[PDB]
């Protein structure tokens, strides 16, 4: 027979094997596709890398602890320098894709953590002073996570995110969070969660260094806990494989 | 029409309605029958205001401006955003992307200000209002040539009757407005970052046509948006938050929600 | 070319509408679109559940 | 020139009123449409996605994610309460920020059924029951566990599918409840308790917690839309 | 139509037309011609305007509040209520029960008020009616928030024209409007007892929106009722008393009838 | 769609009428709706009484 | 634009006038109708039930 | 698929669920049922409050100790005075009902017990 | 005298509007039309013929 | 003789127009007389000249 | 309604699109698929606002 919860799932040279897992979630019941000629506004021929672009990327882990606010990545950022789909962009002036996303943690039947795992089309965040917009270097983390401050930035004349937690950033609830694609990992019931995301936005293509399409965020609504003498270190690993890739205006490398 | 509710009677049964998981993230879906016995009951109730259209079709005022028939400043001038009024930023924010015609409606009163001089006569005031597209020449003083609008959709109002009323066809580069853009306007990425990168719908421009009498007389013009045959995709949740600037999205940290005595009591 | 439609009415009677403009962008709302679908933000996930099965198994 | 009369309101402006108009610019061509995800055609789909609920809005808690979270632990007696909320969403300070309170905050009356969903979240070894109970108007709020039981309730326990729904019955003489609280029509109460003490192994926690979901029915409406309470400005933003 | 009466003859006989029983209650129902010899007649009158709809197709003023364009008071607010004015109020009391759509018609008149100032120019009065649903933001001061009217319904009239006029659906939570209530607002019954425990229609409010003149000016606004696709049952008796409060149907205690000076006597 | 009705005349000549919204709360009044029953209110009681017979027998 | 000419009495109001106006909500869901006892069509039909006669109204 | 272990059952405006449970138990094979027109010995006609007296009702839970002899109840004085049903049997001289009965006990893996859970026709004590 | 209603921005001027107005002249006998060369009907065909480029536009 | 033509919408619906002057210069403008023709301004030459042969030879 | 441009793919040719002579004063018309690859593409745009009547058609 088969389990529910057993899953396998593999692209281009890449096998994800979880022996627990949630149902996987498409956010909008769209799966992500190649761009129709009759909505493509560019004339020219589009470049699509294939296997080589569509394969799992493993990013850098985080450590969850009894009290950490919380951890978000910008996507298009985190795979910018990463093989050749890090090259493949640098290289062109438009690129369409759609993303997977997969998030592990791993725990003991006796710890007790719920984290809140949801990708947001077009968050924007808000900077600490109304004067100023919020940096780049803070907006944006490449290679490493950016993480939640659980109290409101302090009083400043600088440009600086606003990270507080329930605002998570974009000045809106915490909880209204559900009606963007998302999936909860709980440590008794879940191991790991899966969310495939349609390609989304209002041009049929953009420039990815200017423009980011969506946002992945963790956030705990519940701490995690433990009783003495349990591992009292746990990794939460972000894998995001592209989907469909396809790249056009042929460019010099670099952004400016 | 609403959906109506089905008889149910008691059963012992293997099968689990109620019980369900939430890190599926699949919402939940149960009728009150698989809870309790109920009664068939018809429903005749319609979900005909929830419509988005319903919703966003009634006019509201997005903003007002003063301009003076005499002194230094002859005639008002105003960017076209959606963003400076609260109430039109709020039901516009619930949706990512939104695409709609417009609804123009402008209602201008003047008011007489008091002053030194006597006898004053004053014939009917006529105002004109010129809208102008990115990089058309702007007005520098109120007699310019700019004022002709050959080239540029202009309405001419006398005081005294209905309010003048346009319709606006759906204005946009893209195939969609967005209400949120997470970007900046350059490849650098050094420079403003923001929804304002996305901003360029013209300026509108009002004078006075003529002056009845020496005395001074200010004329306030009031816009009016009225969204139609509308669009939506991407739903977003509630702001929750004031706004602070109509540029940015900044805001001052909020408590969650208000807060009642204790977990068990039923007061606010 | 003038058309019939229904009006809105109590339950437990036409209105005529005629365009006098040509830009299509001066019609009136359709304010009797009545259509809605939750497939999309409710059981968003690709393996379809029942109402009373264990949800993981 | 046939001969007209003029109905009384000639040349006047009402807000919501449906009439056609010049354009400005004539015979524009409208940038041509392109598929998007996630289209909206309706309100209520929105409110049927189940919202986060700060039960637990007292003091510090709001400020931090302790307010959705709902304090449970390992009791010397069973029969105790965990909780109790006003059954009305619009009004009530626990479901005035959720999304459905927020859509509702926009209209003036509301309809039907509304499903709540109760997740634990303690350690696997962790086992419990509880008792959520609805009771109907008119009825001083339930006291003990017996006067809650004879309220419509669901016996809910832990373990097997970690999540529970209590659907609370319409059950209004009015076919429509005002948003806005009223005296004529009261919701009902809402109450939680511990059916039997929650039992853990050496080395896990006593305490856990419990967190939950508020969503629209099938049955659910509104009517006679007005605008919300919670936004307002100053002045003009810049 | 009305029933034409049936000639009749003479005759004796057992049954007996006029004896009847006041006791069963069932009203007697005899012709004229039962009780004396007829002639045939045709009647071609037609009973059109009695009927409930005719009787309550007229419009009446319920109630008028005064606004002044400058001082203290810069707008007026009025709750929704029918009972205020008696005429209204008596002929919707003879009724039970009542579902009946609305026409609102309002008439503006603004008065000069006299002054020390000189030389005063008036640029014509724009007057503005905004309706509020219970927890809607009430207007703390003229220039507030809440006179946008994004969410609300509202009429802008300009002084000197036809009076504006909109159209009511039937607005009730009961399926049909309660003229008397028998009882309390709370399960305890210690509370106010009476028809306002189901008041709740919302409240108008009305402002000038722009001073033509440095003189004060007041302005009275009347509002005006008229039932359309009349709907009645349960009736009542003729109210028979002069009222006392909106509230409550509390009355000084009154005489059966005028009184004649003898029961022989025809004369008043 | 247009509706022709008689008009109210004396006794011993149409109308047209066209709406012009969809609300249908702004069409006009129905004055010409004269259907009467007195049975409710008048002979209330069960067992039927006839006109020239003994009230109580 | 049709030539119109206006005829005397325009913008005038009367009590008793039956006119087609602009509902002040558009496209509002009534509460549906349910049966009532003693529905009344005709004030006439009020009138032919009987009514006692305060014959000797005289004095106290 | 399924779960013999798992179950609901609904009665009135009561719903009980168990996560874990041994396969129930009719005891004669017999299920309750409304008496016989041919075997009623009353001719008055009965009244059936239905979903009234027909809900779960819970009692005063009690604590397992290392040495707890036994507990035991007598079910018809258990809902004699407990909603509707403890006011129609007070107002009427005679009753005759079907009674469901469901025990929860709730312990950790590590625990360790057996209770006997018996109803018995006529005890007499 | 049909009913009417009047619409806001009734007796306003709009630069870009469509509508019909009476002649100042009744019945003009227009002159006749003839063939003329290098016929326009769009502004595009126009931007389709080639332009000389004043690409050194330094200074002198 | 009233006319139904179609009205100026976006890709990917009539209006009625009626004459009520004689003059015929009281009509509205021809602003849907989408035809276009370059080929007086390009391509003058007599001689047509194909899209990849060489110019002169 | 604007020309929509027809997909294309390499070759070797004796033919020559981009080459022309500016002395016949015949403009070139040449499309980009001519050039270079290019991918078959529909348009909806329309060439309406060009008319000499709508330029010319404002007070
Ligand atoms: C002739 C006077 C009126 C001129 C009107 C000019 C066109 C204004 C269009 C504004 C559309 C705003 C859309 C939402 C906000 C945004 O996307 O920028
Ligand atoms: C937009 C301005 C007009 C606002 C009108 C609001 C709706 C008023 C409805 C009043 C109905 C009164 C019915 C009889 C008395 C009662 O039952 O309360």
């Amino acid at each position: 027979g088969y389990s529910d919860r057993v899953r396998s799932i593999t692209l281009g040279n890449s096998t994800i094997t979880t022996q627990e897992c949630a149902n996987v979630v498409v956010g909008y019941g769209v799966w992500p596709d190649y761009l129709k000629d009759n909505e493509a506004t560019a004339e020219d021929q589009p470049t699509q890398p294939d296997v080589a672009t569509c394969r799992f990327y493993t990013l850098d882990s985080v450590q969850w602890q009894k009290t950490s606010p919380g951890w978000w990545w910008k996507l298009p950022d985190a795979l910018s320098n990463l093989g050749l789909f890090g090259q493949n962009m640098q290289y062109h002036y438009l690129g369409r894709t759609g993303y997977t996303i997969h998030v592990q943690c791993n725990a003991s039947k006796f710890h007790q953590g719920c984290l809140l795992v949801v990708c947001v089309p077009e968050a924007e965040m808000g900077c600490a002073t109304l004067d100023n917009t919020p940096s780049s270097a803070e907006l944006l983390g490449g290679d490493a996570a950016k993480e939640f401050a659980g109290e409101p930035i302090a009083s400043g004349s600088n440009k600086l995110v606003q990270r507080v937690v329930y605002n998570a950033g974009m000045g809106i609830g915490v909880g209204n969070l559900t009606i963007f694609p998302h999936q909860w990992i709980n440590l008794r019931t879940n191991n790991s969660a899966t969310i495939v995301m349609p390609y989304t936005n209002s041009v049929p293509m953009d420039n990815m260094f200017r423009h980011n399409n969506v946002t992945l965020m963790v956030i705990p609504f519940v701490p995690l806990d433990y009783c003495p003498g349990s591992t009292t270190y746990v990794p939460i690993t972000v894998t995001i494989a592209p989907m469909n890739a396809e790249y056009n205006g042929l460019r010099l490398a670099g952004h400016q | 029409r609403v959906a109506d509710t089905v008889g149910t009677g008691p059963t012992n049964s293997e099968a689990i309605p109620a019980l369900t998981a939430a890190e599926t993230g699949h919402t939940s879906q149960v009728v009150p029958g698989d809870t309790m016995q109920t009664r068939h009951v018809k429903n005749y109730h319609s979900r005909s205001e929830s419509t988005v259209e319903n919703f966003l079709c009634r006019s509201a005022c997005v903003y007002f401006t003063e301009y003076k028939n005499s002194g230094s400043k002859r005639y008002a001038e105003w960017v076209v955003t959606t963003r400076q009024a609260a109430q039109l930023r709020r039901k516009l924010e619930f949706f990512t992307y939104i695409r709609f015609d417009l609804e123009l409606t402008f209602v201008i009163t003047s008011t007489q200000q008091p002053s030194t001089t006597q006898n004053q006569d004053a014939q009917i005031l006529t105002h004109q209002i010129m809208y102008v597209p990115p990089g058309g020449p702007v007005p520098d003083k109120v007699d310019s040539y700019v004022w002709q609008t050959s080239t540029n959709p202009s309405v001419f109002w006398t005081e005294g009757n209905a309010p003048p009323r346009m319709s606006i066809p759906f204005l946009s580069i893209g195939n969609a407005y967005s209400n949120f853009y997470d970007g900046w306007s350059d490849f650098s990425r050094d420079g403003v970052y923001g929804i304002n990168t996305l901003n360029s719908m013209g300026t509108l421009y009002a004078r006075h046509v003529n002056t009845g009498g020496t005395g001074p007389i200010k004329s306030t013009i009031r816009i009016y948006f009225k969204p139609k045959h509308v669009k939506a995709w991407i739903p977003r949740p509630p702001r929750l938050c004031q706004y602070e600037k109509a540029k940015n999205v900044n805001f001052q940290p909020s408590g969650v929600t208000t807060t009642r005595q204790s977990i068990t009591a039923m007061t606010n | 070319g003038a058309q019939v439609s229904t009006q809105k009415t109590g339950a437990h009677i036409h209105y005529t509408n005629i365009n006098y403009y040509k830009d299509a962008a001066s019609n009136s709302a359709t304010r009797q679109d009545f259509a809605q679908d939750p497939g999309k933000f409710t059981e968003p996930v690709k393996d379809i559940m029942i109402k009373s099965l264990p949800a993981l198994n | 020139g046939l001969p007209t009369m003029n109905t009384p309101g000639s040349c006047q402006f009402l807000t919501s009123d449906d009439f056609q108009s010049p354009s400005a610019m004539p015979q524009y061509d409208v940038t041509p449409e392109m598929r998007i995800p996630g289209e909206v055609k309706n309100l209520m789909e929105i409110a049927e996605v189940d919202s986060v609920v700060p039960v637990q809005n007292v003091g510090e808690k709001v400020n931090s994610m302790e307010a959705y979270q709902i304090p449970v632990r390992s009791n010397e007696g069973s029969g105790t309460q965990v909780f109790g909320f006003p059954l009305q969403p619009g009004y009530s300070s626990v479901f005035s920020r959720t999304l459905l309170g927020e859509i509702l905050n926009y209209y003036t009356h509301w309809s039907g059924s509304i499903k709540l969903t109760f997740m634990f979240c303690g350690s696997a070894m962790a086992t419990g029951k509880f008792l959520l109970a609805y009771s109907p108007l008119g009825a001083g709020a339930p006291t003990k566990r017996v006067d809650a039981m004879l309220g419509t309730h669901v016996v809910w326990d832990v373990g097997l599918q970690s999540s529970c729904v209590l659907c609370i019955p319409w059950i209004s003489q009015t076919h429509y409840r005002y948003v806005a609280s009223d005296e004529c029509t009261a919701g009902g109460f809402i109450t939680c308790w511990y059916q039997t003490n929650i039992v853990v192994p050496a080395d896990a926690q006593s305490s856990c917690y419990i967190m939950c979901f508020v969503s629209a029915c099938n049955d659910f409406s509104v009517r006679l839309l007005k605008d919300t309470p919670f936004i307002s400005q100053e002045n003009f933003f810049q």
